[PDB]
């Protein structure tokens, strides 16, 4: 029942700025401690700053004590990042997550999905699929999302029927400075032919929205 | 029965009209003045009757400037003069009578006057004023040597008629001013119905009599009781020999100034014993069971005062405020404490608040809506100004309701609400006050009450570990319930015993 | 400001094994430590409060204890999906410091890949490149050697792997190599192969085609 959702991450120039959502469901801000989060791709966490909604008081990491302005809006239900003189170091999935009720501790007992946020000078680009094909028990098949910025990818297979055996391996990102990455399933050799399949791929950043048929050939 | 008189002198107003008509809605029907009768510039073509039926006047009676013929005070028996004109004077007869017309004032009809217990009598400048000259007025005086003066009066005057024996206020054979003084046996300290030993007054006759009992006084010497003359009203309560102590006698009744009654006037309350206007400087009204009764206030009456913010004009208690709340006890509404408030502002040139005029709080007890601090003057570490206060209510809310709201305080280091019990209904926050302990083991379930489950938010004040290390913790004489602050003054409840307020051992 | 210290960085345990994570905090906290669970790209579950406490809809297996400056973590009947990145943190007062994460991974019975090669597309041809893939699927344990071979001769640099993270229910891994080249210099060499070797095989297995 109760849950965050944020939105808003995506590419940003270095020293630009940006505004961050955490829409709040299933309870009541006022009273409840906002907290934001963050997290470098490979490393841990970090805290940046929090926010009760009743008073306004905030507080913030040095780390980022005075770029950044953590506010909400009471009657809205909301929280938000305000990202300002953003550098290059600041590239990192960034959490809301309220406080916990039980005890005078910081616990942080549900949290938003994660909104993504890379920062870099580099331009927006769109993904290339290709079709991995099979044939050449059990066989495999898959997609190919290759030369994508910024992170990241959605691939899902027939709109979401196929789930079983799917892996979507993580990027890489390659000498170019392109990403790109591997999603496969396994399916039983009598399927194909009868079966169709498809990799449904999503690519927000440049607004891709492809579907590639991947059959074997002759 | 009973009705008030006048103090007004010889002031008047231009109409004799109004004259009139305003001295008849006082003496209304009236068998006692509580007060003076003061009968001055009356019309001329007055039709005084509302006069007959008064027996007494508390005061003295002042018969000046006015025109009528006679004077119609038939069942006028004493005048007390407890209070006096001028001085020495209970009766104060002067000039009546005018130029342009024969309105003028020929007689006293005072046929029933018998005594008159302290002052004199002055008697001069009524033209035709008749008979006065007649009068044994050292018969009527109780007072050896009050001023008797009479002069200057009637010039043509009939004689008394012969059954008068050349005493009487006027011409007619009923007329006849009646003697009072017979001079008396040693045993009747001057109070005496007949020159006998064994005919003296009763010991509560204020001044003569007519047999040696209580309802034959012509005046009670202290309380009147339905005919009889008493030194007390009956009392409250009687002594009951069946449960061995006291209780409410039924027939009780009240004072009010000489006259026992058995309810107080439409104006008027009670305080222990009399009737009295307004409660003394340390009773309240207090309606119980059919009865409005003055009961002790002990430490003060509550004096309820304005609160602030949602329906007040201030947002804030500020340094053009404070003043309006010295001695005063409960509070209607709320009590903000703004950063503006204290330090004022000089752009809408406010001055800053003096810090030990806080204090005034201290008589605070109980506060019917919200508290909100949200700055407090820095030399100062704790609330110890709402010491004394006891409740808060909450019946007005502050933000998305909070009924109390203490925050962005950094000095502060405890609270001290040291008598605060109930917090009635609201929520409470008391969050980013980075110094506060001792908060963390108060017991909010006590305190509060209804719900517990999502009315607390307090955090981010100093943790816990550091204020246990510094050693700021409950006096070891505190309950589990916590405290307030350190020291044995600011438990919420002892585990021994509690000498005012503050937590023993024995 | 505070540090955490968590020890040690990853770890590896069988199923049933009991396992204890520690974090050492620079200055005492008495008992002021959370907790938290997170797996590949989801949020971080809440585990433990106050150094020993368990969150409702954790099951009792994991357990905390510890106080000052010494806090243990302790999951006592291991499982597949208790695969996770475990994070101690102080929460006394802010700024709340995380430690810096006990990875976890499950040990199971040594599984063979089954080895998947897929030629590049007449479409990723025509744009003037080629991409060879070679596919590791549901193996264990993670360490496997992807070596290409471009007509018997060995090549070096042009690849690329990409690791799936562990599944969590039958705690296996998976892999992609990818071998990227100019088609200039694709449209020169008949036979492709991707060798794989691992410890639950024998002989390396081989995977090619010709073009
Ligand atoms: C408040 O002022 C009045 C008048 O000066 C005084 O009688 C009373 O004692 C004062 N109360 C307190 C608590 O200081
Ligand atoms: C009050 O004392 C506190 C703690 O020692 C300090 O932070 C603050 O600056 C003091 N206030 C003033 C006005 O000096």
């Amino acid at each position: 029942e109760v849950q965050l959702v944020e939105s808003g991450g995506g590419l940003v120039q270095p020293g630009g700025s940006l505004r961050l959502s955490c829409a709040a469901s299933g309870f009541t801000l006022s009273g409840d401690w906002i907290h934001w989060v963050r997290q470098a791709p490979g490393k841990g966490l970090e805290w940046l700053g929090e926010i009760s909604a009743a008073g306004g008081y905030t507080d913030y990491a040095d780390s980022v004590k005075g770029r950044f302005t953590i506010s909400a809006d009471t009657s809205k239900n909301t929280a938000y990042l305000q990202m300002n003189s953003l550098r290059a170091e600041d590239t990192a999935v960034y959490y809301c997550a309220r406080e916990s009720r039980v005890s005078f501790e910081a616990a942080m007992d549900y949290w938003g999905q994660g909104t993504l946020v890379t920062v870099s000078s580099a331009s927006t680009k769109g993904p290339s699929v290709f079709p991995l094909a099979p044939s050449s028990g059990t066989a495999a098949l898959g997609c190919l999302v290759k030369d994508y910025f910024p992170e990241p990818v959605t691939v899902s297979w027939n709109s979401g029927a196929l789930t079983s055996g799917v892996h979507t391996f993580p990027a890489v990102l390659q000498s170019s400075g392109l990403y790109s990455l591997s999603s496969v399933v396994t399916v039983p050799s009598s399927s194909l032919g009868t079966q169709t399949y498809i990799c449904n791929v999503n690519h927000k950043p440049s607004n891709t929205k492809v579907d590639k048929k991947v059959e074997p050939k002759s | 029965a009973v009705c008030p008189g006048t103090l007004n002198g010889l002031s008047v107003t231009g109409d004799a009209e109004n004259q009139y008509q305003t001295l008849y809605k006082l003496y209304e029907r009236c068998e006692v003045v509580m007060g003076n009768l003061e009968i001055v510039l009356t019309g001329h073509n007055a039709d005084l009757s509302f006069l007959q039926w008064i027996r007494e006047v508390t005061g003295y009676v002042l018969v000046a400037m006015n025109e009528f013929s006679t004077l119609p005070l038939p069942n006028l028996r004493v005048v007390r003069g407890t209070q006096v004109y001028d001085g020495k004077f209970a009766i104060f007869v002067m000039l009546n009578y005018n130029t342009n017309s024969s309105h003028a004032l020929r007689q006293l009809r005072l046929t029933q006057l018998t005594e008159i217990l302290s002052g004199g009598v002055y008697i001069e400048k009524n033209d035709k004023l008749c008979h006065m000259d007649t009068i044994d007025w050292r018969d009527i005086v109780r007072d050896r040597d009050a001023e008797i003066v009479v002069k200057d009066n009637g010039r043509s005057c009939p004689p008394c008629h012969e059954v008068c024996k050349g005493r009487c206020w006027g011409p007619g054979s009923e007329d006849c001013q009646t003697l009072t003084k017979t001079i008396c046996a040693p045993q009747c300290n001057g109070h005496c119905f007949g020159p006998n030993p064994n005919q003296c007054c009763h010991d509560e006759c204020a001044g003569g009599c007519s047999g040696p009992q209580d309802t034959d006084c012509f005046a009670c010497r202290h309380f009147n009781d339905s005919g009889a003359c008493v030194p007390r009203c009956p009392q409250p309560l009687v002594y009951n020999k069946l449960t061995f102590q006291l209780e409410p006698n039924p027939h009780t009744k009240y004072q009010y100034g000489g006259v026992c009654v058995a309810s107080c006037p439409h104006n008027f309350v009670v305080d222990q014993t009399s009737c009295v206007r307004a409660c003394p400087p340390d009773k309240m009204e207090v309606d119980k069971n059919g009865l409005k009764m003055c009961e002790p206030c002990g430490g003060l009456c509550p004096k309820a005062c304005e609160g602030t913010g949602s329906g007040s004009r201030f947002q804030t208690v500020d340094s053009s405020n404070i003043d309006g709340f010295v001695n005063c006890t409960k509070i209607l509404g709320n009590l903000d404490f703004l950063i503006t408030g204290l330090n004022g502002d000089p752009w809408h040139k406010i001055p800053a608040l003096d810090p030990e005029k806080l204090n005034v709080f201290r008589t605070v007890r109980e506060i019917t809506g919200y508290l909100n601090i949200q700055s407090w003057p820095p030399h100062m570490h704790n609330f110890s100004v709402f010491s004394n206060l006891t409740t808060i209510g909450g019946r007005s809310l502050y933000n998305r309701g909070f009924s109390l709201l203490i925050m962005k305080n950094l000095n502060v280091t405890s609270l001290g609400f040291r008598s605060l019990k109930e917090i009635s209904a609201g929520r409470i926050y008391i969050s980013a006050n980075r110094q506060l302990c001792y908060h963390h083991s108060l017991n909010w379930t006590k305190v509060l009450r209804g719900p517990t489950e999502e009315r607390l938010d307090i955090k981010h004040n100093r943790p816990r570990r550091d204020c246990v290390a510094e050693g700021k913790v409950c006096d070891p004489l505190c309950s589990s319930g916590g405290c307030w602050g350190p020291g044995p003054g600011q438990c919420l409840s002892c585990r021994n015993y509690s000498r005012g307020g503050v937590c023993v051992t024995h | 400001d505070i540090q955490m210290t968590q020890s040690p960085s990853s770890l590896s345990a069988s199923v049933g094994d009991r396992v204890t994570i520690t974090c050492r905090a620079s200055q005492d906290l008495a008992t002021d430590v959370a907790w938290y669970q997170q797996k590949p790209g989801k949020a971080p579950k809440l585990l433990i409060y106050s150094a020993s406490f368990l969150y409702s809809g954790v099951p009792s297996r994991f357990s905390g204890s510890g106080s000052g400056t010494d806090f243990t973590l302790t999951i006592s009947s291991l499982q597949p999906e208790d695969f996770a990145t475990y994070y101690c943190q102080q929460s006394e007062p802010e700024p709340y410091t995380f430690g810096q994460g006990t990875k976890v991974e499950i040990k199971r019975t040594v599984a063979a890949p089954s080895v998947f090669i897929f030629p590049p597309s007449d479409e990723q041809l025509k744009s003037g490149t080629a991409s060879v893939v070679c596919l590791l699927n549901n193996f264990y344990p993670r360490e496997a050697k992807v070596q290409w071979k471009v007509d018997n001769a060995l090549q070096s640099g042009n690849s690329q792997e990409s690791v799936t993270e562990q599944d969590s229910k039958d705690s296996t891994y998976s892999l992609s190599s990818t071998l990227t080249l100019s088609k200039a210099d694709y449209e020169k060499h008949k036979v492709y192969a991707c060798e794989v070797t691992h410890q639950g095989l024998s002989s390396p297995v081989t995977k090619s085609f010709n073009r």
